[PDB]
């Protein structure tokens, strides 16, 4: 086996599972979820003693996972290497737990003013918190200056950027923040319009979006004196957005 | 940070 050497003892037989996905979704600003996926790679962190025979299960709340790319000893069972390496990467469409929901409110004041409002809405449970919260709003080329408040949270104007930047520490489930803006525009060419931009996110929130959960991890040697139940198995979900924008 | 597997 060219991927594990023999001989491996290690006295506490640990083992460290992070599960990582990437909630991606473009919504109207009415709320219709116009594409969404999640993309999520599995990767197994093993410190066990000797040659081990690894079987890993889960809810295959369900999920149905759409494709799936494995490593090179799996069969799922597998004898794994030895330290940090990547199990599986996949990724699901169906029943997608979208953990924030932007809801955009621009409301135009002749041709000068720009009033804007911004609502996320968390959706998973009130025990955990979302960390890392940003909501990007994009402002015209045209602005000379915005006006901002908030309730929760930190914003600032970028103007180099030409968007406005709003970052919340945490925020638990089942809760709601908001932002309001006042936008100047500089007279300009009516002609074109604007191509308006979508309201970005980006969070981390302790669980996997795709409902996945690990239902079982077997450890197996049958030559050295250890079973299953001598291993001390952790596990750890931790969901990052990619493209999370409403159109708004 | 990581949670034990029940």
């Amino acid at each position: 086996i060219g991927w594990r050497r023999e001989g491996i003892k290690y006295r506490r037989n640990e083992l460290f599972l992070d599960v990582l996905e990437s909630v991606n979704l473009l919504m109207s600003p009415q709320g219709q979820v116009l594409s969404a996926h999640v993309s999520g790679r599995v990767v197994m962190k093993s410190y066990l003693s000797g040659m081990p025979e690894c079987k890993f299960g889960m809810n295959d709340q369900s999920i149905a996972i759409d494709d799936c790319t494995f490593h090179q000893c799996v069969r799922i069972s597998f004898i794994p290497p030895d330290g940090e390496f990547e199990l599986m990467r996949y990724r699901t469409t169906k029943d997608i737990i979208l953990p924030f929901r932007v809801i955009p409110l621009v409301r135009e004041v002749g041709r000068t003013k720009l009033e804007v409002k911004v609502v996320i809405k968390s959706n998973f449970k009130p025990s955990l918190l979302a960390q890392k919260i940003e909501v990007r709003i994009p402002t015209p080329l045209n602005t000379s200056g915005v006006q901002v408040i908030c309730m929760k949270g930190k914003a600032k104007y970028k103007a180099s950027e030409n968007a406005i930047v709003w970052k919340i520490k945490r925020m638990a489930g089942m809760k709601e923040s908001q932002i309001s803006a006042e936008i100047e525009l500089l007279p300009t060419n009516d002609k074109k319009k604007w191509a308006r931009p979508p309201i970005s996110m980006n969070f981390e929130v302790p669980f996997a979006p795709s409902g996945l959960k690990v239902r079982y991890l077997k450890v197996f040697e049958p030559k050295l004196n250890y079973s299953d139940h001598d291993v001390i198995k952790w596990v750890r979900y931790i969901g990052r957005s990619g493209i999370y924008e409403t159109r708004c | 940070c990581y949670e034990q597997l029940n």
